[PDB]
């Protein structure tokens, strides 16, 4: 929790930049929708992990012993949400270009990347509200007993994502590997192996823990807090692999 | 450059009639279009406006929603479709283009016009100085209109217009926006002024120089006319 | 803030950015297609199984549309209008199989120095070269007549069609600065045979998937 | 047979040869006479004001 | 051989044009122009920016009232703008989208635009059905076109890259003039403003004045070492000044003919694209390569300012007819106003 401050000073700095360039700067394509997006994701997930580490570092220091509202992880459960979902688009739009190309090139649809973009920011969004209505967040007082199926979808859409991810990252690489003749083969594959691990173990692993594992776990506060604190801080790492891979390895 | 119009006649009080101008012969679709009528003896008064794409629709302020304006581009047909006429919309309605870019000349041409018969603190007004003249042909004239705000907007176009309707014919215009005289028309005519002071000056009236002269305002909407300056001889 | 006139032509100004919006995603979708080569390399044959100043063709296949520049025409300064054409697709270049003897200084050798100053041009770095090697069948009764040693006289094969073809296409092949990037397709046609378009089809799909793996930052 | 086209060349130097070279310190007392009395009316070289800038 | 001592007759007629020349300068312009005071720093800002171009722009041409300037693009589009409020008036399509100049015409009633379709076309503006059409579409050069700038609204003087300028009139359609002499490919063209005269450059390092009226090359100055690319011609009808791929622009002058000042630096390596001078002809404003536009003080050859604003290489450039304003161009499509 020393170190994640240092780690969210390089992450703020990296997914605002993005945030600057791409909607006044530059020129947008559907890759760009989804890279300012994601981003934006990010962004607001570093934003209240910074709060989190800032009132926990007060009620060390300080001691005013103000408490964050539980308004806060509801929005930012659908930050991550949307974060990791948007990098699963991206990897199966990067599928599609490749798999398809006349499709890709001719009769693709303009607002394609707008469109699936806020549909899976209202997919994060409602599966974050309803997590923070059934369990304790938002509407104040809530019940931790269906908690635990809300927990177990949005587990089970995480274990999807990785699946969507790894599908879409496979056939891609796959079908680079069986037919190739102008390629850059080898920064190709080792971008496209570099992001299955980025979500395999920065991403993947804070989700996990609050949703599927800390409830079938079961071995109570000791080692509940010692894998919270890892886990965080390789989600907010995570983050800042996305504003150094998505955007500045490719401009 | 023909707008035959279409429609009118006579129609019972609360009835409804789709009155329609239909364009031929130029490029209609990029071209805001306007609708302006009058009174069988008064002046000129505004009906409605719509930009070309459908954009923006204002309305007179006399009669608004319950006029509805509506443009067609494949067929190059505009139509008024009227709902519930009343006493004062014996009228004669009048389908007027126009374009808006830097340069352009608006409420340039003009429909033929229909006939139909059936049985405003914020509006700059325009005041006309009489409604009847008679000056021989040969020498200077001078016709002057008057507005209650000043024309002059701080880019520097003064949106004021000058038609002429002709007796028994269409409008058409003279001087758009103060001082700028529209092709078509000889070189004759000229007008000047600082704010809300203006004339419309003509030199060497021969005869098709009688007819209804018109001023109109346009920084805004409505689009308020005078009396109207009778020349005869 | 503004007049009724001034609001209409903000209207008037932002169809127009629609019109041009809409016609500029329309136009980034078909293929372009550089035709270079010598006058005599049978580009107007291929012109019609594809199928003054510049000349350009239209034609589509498997819903891909495509535009060929045949710029053969334009009798001047290469330099100029070179630095124009930047961006297109491919590079459709021609050259005669049966000219390697016939004369006028050797058509072989001129088509060399066109294919070595278009590789090894600034503005074709990235751009695939789709290489149509014409007229076989005179190349057959030209090679079962008269040695190819008169045209290549650094040359000692085997003399027949198939080993002299294969050594004159690796002398155009071999006259990249850079073989990384830039990649060469080659193919062997004459005016009988009928499927033509698909091999231009093939290289085409490629530096489309590589252009699709450049729109989505890869 | 280009002598012709070499003679129209030749005659066409001869032609261009003889007009009249006035000095250089007077062609470019002129460019100081045009660069002087019009610098008052270059909107480039002094900054106008911003009321009067058409752009802002 | 007849032809060889008819060739070292024109030989000695070079050696006579350049000791006449020669022999007539005195002074270097810096020589007399270092009494005056320099501009200095001056900083012009993008007041306006012009986008809706999609493809590389590669020329412009402002208006006579100052206002309106038309730009031709890659992309098969001429499009007029006002440039006080950004607006758009026409877009125009073209029917070869391989256009590589344009000009508004000084009645502002046409526009021109000619590229490697080897035609210019005339465009007229105010027209009675509202859109613009093609009037007249003059088809006699044999290369591509690199310049064509209206006279009137009936004479339209045409470079090529056929070695040939080309004289027209628009009602026929055919050139009435036809000026013949360059080597290789006209690539430039700057009118009078008396309209008698214009000057042309090619890829054969001369730039040539011309007579509009009677037909003949008057002079031809021989002082680049490249292609000449554009060509700008100095207010007071007296000089003009040149543009060409050794990164070197030169100010000739015509009463003298000669050259008066190179316009260089040493951390320019790459050539111009276009030129044109201030109201008054103090600055003198030049694109690049290297994807900004130099100023230049016209009389001192200083770098008085840089306008750095593009993401590629400047194509065209031009200031208004008041000099109240200058646009640049570029290949990645935005033009911009500077003031
Ligand atoms: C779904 C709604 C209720 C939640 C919206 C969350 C808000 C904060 C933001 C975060 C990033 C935003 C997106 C950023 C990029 C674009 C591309 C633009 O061309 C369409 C809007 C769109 C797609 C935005 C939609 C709203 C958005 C998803």
């Amino acid at each position: 929790v020393f170190l994640i401050l240092f780690i969210a000073l390089v992450g703020l700095v990296g997914n605002g930049f993005v945030l600057w360039l791409l909607g006044f700067r530059m020129r947008r394509n559907a890759f760009s929708v989804y890279v300012l997006s994601l981003a934006g994701a990010d962004f607001l997930f570093l934003c209240f992990q910074i709060i989190n580490c800032l009132v926990y570092l007060s009620n060390f220091f300080c001691s005013i012993s103000i408490n964050f509202p539980s308004f806060f992880t509801t929005v930012m459960t659908c930050a991550y949400l949307a974060g990791l979902s948007m990098l699963s688009t991206v990897s199966t739009e990067r599928c599609l270009s490749v798999l398809w190309p006349i499709w890709y090139r001719c009769r693709r649809p303009r607002h394609l990347s707008a469109v699936v973009c806020v549909l899976l920011w209202a997919l994060s969004l409602l599966l974050s509200i309803l997590e923070g209505k059934f369990c304790g967040f938002l509407f104040s007082d809530g019940d931790s007993g269906w908690c635990q199926t809300f927990d177990f979808i949005t587990a089970a859409w995480l274990i999807f994502l990785f699946m969507v991810l790894c599908g879409s990252s496979l056939a891609l690489l796959v079908r680079i590997l069986c037919g190739s003749r102008g390629l850059p083969l080898t920064r190709l594959y080792l971008t496209i192996l570099l992001t299955v691990l980025v979500f395999l173990l920065c991403g993947l692993p804070f989700g996990i823990q609050w949703f599927l594992i800390l409830w079938i776990w079961k071995d109570s506060d000791v080692l509940f807090c010692h894998i919270h604190p890892v886990s965080v801080v390789l989600s907010s790492l995570n983050s800042s692999a996305n504003p150094i891979i998505y955007f500045f390895v490719g401009s | 450059v023909q707008l035959v119009e279409s429609g009118g006649g006579l129609v019972q009080p609360g009835g409804s009639r789709k009155l329609s101008c239909s364009a031929s012969g130029f490029a209609f679709s990029s071209f805001g279009m306007h609708w302006v009528r009058q009174a069988p003896e008064k002046g000129l008064e505004w009906v409605a406006y719509i930009s070309s794409g459908s954009g923006t629709i204002y309305y007179a302020d006399t009669v608004k929603g319950r006029f509805t304006i509506s443009r067609d581009d494949p067929k190059n047909t505009l139509f008024l479709q009227m709902t519930s006429l009343r006493s004062e919309d014996t009228a004669m309605y009048y389908c007027v283009r126009s374009i808006y870019y830097y340069g352009s000349s608006p409420f340039d041409f003009w429909g033929q016009g229909t006939t139909l018969t059936v049985s405003g603190s914020a509006d700059i007004v325009m005041t006309q100085a009489t409604s009847s003249v008679p000056v021989t042909p040969g020498e200077s004239v001078s016709i002057s209109c008057r507005s209650s705000k000043s024309l002059l907007h701080s880019n520097g176009n003064t949106y004021l217009y000058w038609f002429l309707q002709r007796p028994g014919q269409s409008p058409q215009l003279l001087i758009y926006r103060m001082s700028n005289l529209a092709s078509g028309v000889p070189d004759r005519f000229s007008g000047s002024g600082s704010g809300t002071a203006f004339t419309l000056t003509i030199s060497r009236l021969e005869a098709e120089d009688v007819g209804v002269y018109y001023c109109m305002q346009h920084l805004e909407y409505p689009l308020t006319f005078g009396a109207g300056t009778k020349l005869e001889l | 803030t503004l007049s009724a006139e001034d609001k209409a032509a903000v209207e008037r100004s932002k169809m127009i950015d629609r019109n041009l919006r809409e016609d500029g995603e329309k136009a980034a979708r078909e293929v372009k297609l550089l035709l270079l080569g010598a006058g005599e390399s049978g580009k107007s044959t291929i012109v019609k199984q594809m199928k003054t100043g510049i000349v350009e063709t239209h034609f589509t296949f498997k819903d891909l549309h495509f535009k060929m520049f045949d710029v053969g025409g334009q009798r001047s300064e290469r330099k100029k209008w070179i630095h124009c054409f930047e961006g297109v697709t491919a590079i459709i270049f021609c050259v005669a199989l049966s000219d390697y003897d016939l004369v006028l200084m050797n058509r072989m050798h001129e088509s060399m120095k066109l294919f070595d100053s278009i590789c090894n041009n600034k503005w074709f770095t990235d751009t695939s070269i789709i290489l149509f090697l014409n007229k076989k069948d005179l190349f057959e009764e030209k090679i079962k007549k008269s040695p190819l040693t008169i045209c290549y006289p650094e040359y000692a094969g085997s003399n027949t069609y198939e080993e002299a073809a294969a050594y004159i296409q690796c002398q155009f092949e071999d006259l990249n600065k850079r073989k990384d990037t830039k990649e060469i397709y080659t193919h062997f046609t004459c005016a009988t045979d009928t499927k033509n378009v698909q091999f231009v089809f093939d290289a085409v799909t490629d530096v489309i998937i590589k252009n699709n793996l450049k729109d989505c930052g890869l | 047979a280009s002598i012709a086209q070499a003679r129209k060349l030749v005659e066409q130097l001869k032609m261009e040869a003889n007009i009249d070279r006035i000095k250089v310190s007077k062609a470019a007392a002129d460019l100081m006479a045009y660069c002087e009395a019009h610098a008052k009316e270059d909107p480039l070289l002094t900054p106008v004001p911003a009321s009067e800038n058409p752009f802002r | 051989s007849e032809l060889d001592q008819l060739r070292q007759e024109a030989e000695q007629l070079k050696n006579q044009i350049r000791d006449a020349r020669k022999a007539c300068a005195d002074a270097t312009l810096s020589q007399i122009t270092n009494n005056i005071d320099p501009v200095g720093r001056i900083q012009m800002r993008t007041r306006r920016t012009l986008r809706g171009h999609l493809a590389k722009i590669y020329a412009m041409h402002w208006g006579t009232d100052s206002r309106l300037l038309v730009s031709a693009s890659q992309d098969g589009k001429l499009i007029i703008w006002d440039s006080y409020t950004t607006n758009k008036v026409h877009a125009i399509p073209l029917r070869s989208s391989w256009v590589m100049t344009c000009a508004y015409a000084p009645s502002g009633n046409y526009v021109a635009c000619g590229g490697l379709d080897n035609i210019c076309s005339i465009y007229n503006l105010k027209t009675r059905e509202g859109n613009v059409r093609v009037s007249r579409e003059l088809a006699g050069h044999t290369g591509y076109l690199s310049c064509c700038r209206f006279l009137d609204d009936n004479q339209i003087v045409t470079s090529s890259g056929d070695t040939t300028c080309a004289l027209w009139d628009i009602e026929t359609g055919q050139q009435t003039t036809t000026f013949t002499g360059h080597t290789g490919d006209v690539m430039s063209l700057s009118l009078a403003p008396d309209t008698r005269l214009f000057v042309s450059g090619a890829c054969d390092a001369s730039a040539k004045l011309w007579d509009v009226r009677e037909g003949m090359c008057r002079q031809t100055f021989t002082g680049h070492e490249s292609d000449i690319n554009a060509i700008c011609f100095f207010p007071n009808g007296n000089a003009f000044a040149t543009g060409s791929d050794d990164a070197t622009c030169r100010l000739f002058d015509l009463r003298a003919d000669q050259e008066l000042m190179t316009y260089s630096h040493d951390n320019i390596i790459c050539g111009i694209t276009s030129v044109s001078f201030s109201k008054s002809g103090r600055l003198l404003l030049a694109g690049y390569d290297d994807f900004n536009c130099n100023v230049w003080d016209a009389l001192k050859a200083d770098r008085a300012g840089v306008l750095a604003g593009h993401d590629n290489r400047v194509s065209c450039l031009g200031v208004t007819d008041d000099g109240m304003a200058v646009a640049t161009g570029s290949w990645d499509s935005f033009l911009k106003i500077w003031n």
